[PDB]
């Protein structure tokens, strides 16, 4: 059983976030609970609302009620949500998540299976993909033999970017590091890997960078100074 | 809110904790429904424990829930680094909503101090056609969490076009963090060489690089 959040990571203030839960490895018309749940930065934990899977009754958190709207579709095996008249304070982690319940009466429910969590960032400012650049490998910092390689991705807007390296079939020794916000209102990171020294020249590398927000992906080959 | 925990608890290595939870006779009074939740930095809350003091298969044996009137409560016995988390509480509410209590974050005391490690990158020549020029300071492995960098250029001290971010836990309970200096290709260039300095618990690592 698996849940999967998608939708647009950037929503004008005002306006209406739409996301959509898709859920795979069960029906969605079972007896559960589907639930939203998000979280604000600094903020805590956040139920939004449900729906029922059987028979579709929502309910919502009284003080969320007069601008939500949950749904389901049965075929497509989706639940969403509608949020209106969006401000800053809606900038949230938003997560689905199943309500498996026994006797709801005397027991309530509980979230056993969660979503990834997809950010949504509420903000007049446009979309901003990144500009990627190659971290040359440079030895003196790794262990005897080794290097480290990376990529900078540099200025985008929203959050997140998702770095992979040789399309997921690099996974040992990657570091991602936490992004930094500029005063220009745009993000940064990198991600390096440390690999063989022997390898270089013989082993091509190419960090993966995923930015969904602005629909922009980059395999960036990582080359040695000429 | 609407359920109340304490905003913070910290314990040692070894050391078992409690954390309480507040609620009202319409929540943790009124049903056998309190879960709790595990939440790490980057994950989706994990369920710990659900009807107050049930384990779900593949949740550790130093775990356990109970209630109390009103106020319910998570012990986590033989507290290690992973422990580190916020945790939450919530539950089931007579009129069929769903209420969280605030979050605890829970801080294990006692690990091993680790002096970080300092990698230093020069900018890209791609980007250095673009005119602008950045150096990455990438710093990892360190504890507790808490470095002071400090750029310099030809042994001068540079205060703007720096931007460090708040050191953030690895996979083995280190702490990583990142500084980076925004300069234009003139600035690069017309020094000899610039300077990253990393200083933690009264130590310093210092790396350069060079046009």
């Amino acid at each position: 059983v698996q849940l999967q959040e998608s939708g647009p990571g950037l929503v004008k203030p005002s306006e209406t976030l739409s996301l959509t839960c898709a859920v795979s490895g069960g029906s969605i018309g079972d007896d559960y609970y589907w639930n939203w749940i998000r979280q604000p930065p600094g903020k805590g934990l956040e139920w939004i609302g449900s729906i029922y899977g059987s028979f579709g009754g929502t309910n919502y958190n009284p003080s969320l009620k007069n601008r939500v709207t949950i749904s389901m579709d049965t075929s497509k095996n989706q639940f969403s949500l509608k949020l209106s008249s969006v401000t800053a304070a809606d900038t949230a982690v938003y997560y689905c998540a199943r309500g498996s319940y026994n006797i709801v009466v005397l027991f309530g429910y509980y979230f056993d299976y969660w979503g990834q969590g997809v950010l949504v960032t509420v903000s007049s400012a446009s979309t901003k993909g990144p500009s990627v650049f190659p971290l040359a490998p440079s030895s003196r910092s790794t262990s005897e033999s080794t290097a480290a390689l990376g990529c900078l991705v540099k200025d985008y807007f929203p959050e997140p970017v998702t770095v992979s390296w040789n399309s997921g079939s690099l996974t040992s020794g990657v570091h991602t590091f936490p992004a930094v916000l500029q005063s220009s209102g745009l993000y940064s990171l990198s991600s390096v890997v440390t690999v063989p020294s022997s390898s270089l020249g013989t082993q091509t590398y190419v960090c993966n960078v995923n930015h969904k927000p602005s629909n922009t992906k980059v395999d960036k080959r990582v080359e040695i100074k000429t | 809110s609407a359920l109340t925990q304490p905003p913070s608890v910290s314990k040692s290595l070894g050391q078992s904790v409690t954390i309480s939870c507040s609620g009202t006779s319409s929540d943790i009074g009124a049903y056998n429904g309190v879960s709790w939740y595990q939440h790490h930095s980057g994950t989706a809350p994990r369920l710990l424990i659900y009807e107050v003091s049930k384990r779900p298969s593949g949740v550790s044996d130093r775990f356990s829930g109970s209630k109390s009137g009103n106020t319910a409560s998570l012990t986590i016995s033989g507290l290690q680094a992973e422990d580190e988390a916020d945790y939450y509480c919530g539950s089931y509410r007579s009129g069929s909503t769903w209420v969280f209590g605030g979050g605890t974050r829970l801080t294990v005391l006692g690990q091993p101090k680790a002096s970080p490690t300092v990698t230093l990158f020069p900018p890209s020549s791609e980007e250095l056609q673009a005119n602008k020029a950045t150096l990455v300071c990438l710093i990892s492995d360190f504890y507790p969490g808490v470095v002071k960098v400090a750029w310099k250029a030809d042994g001068s001290a540079v205060n703007a076009g720096v931007e460090t971010t708040t050191p953030s836990k690895q996979s083995n309970n280190k702490y990583a963090a990142s500084s980076y200096l925004s300069l234009t290709s003139d600035q690069w260039k017309s020094h000899k060489s610039y300077s990253c300095q990393v200083t933690h618990e009264g130590s310093t690592v210092e790396k350069t690089v060079a046009p």
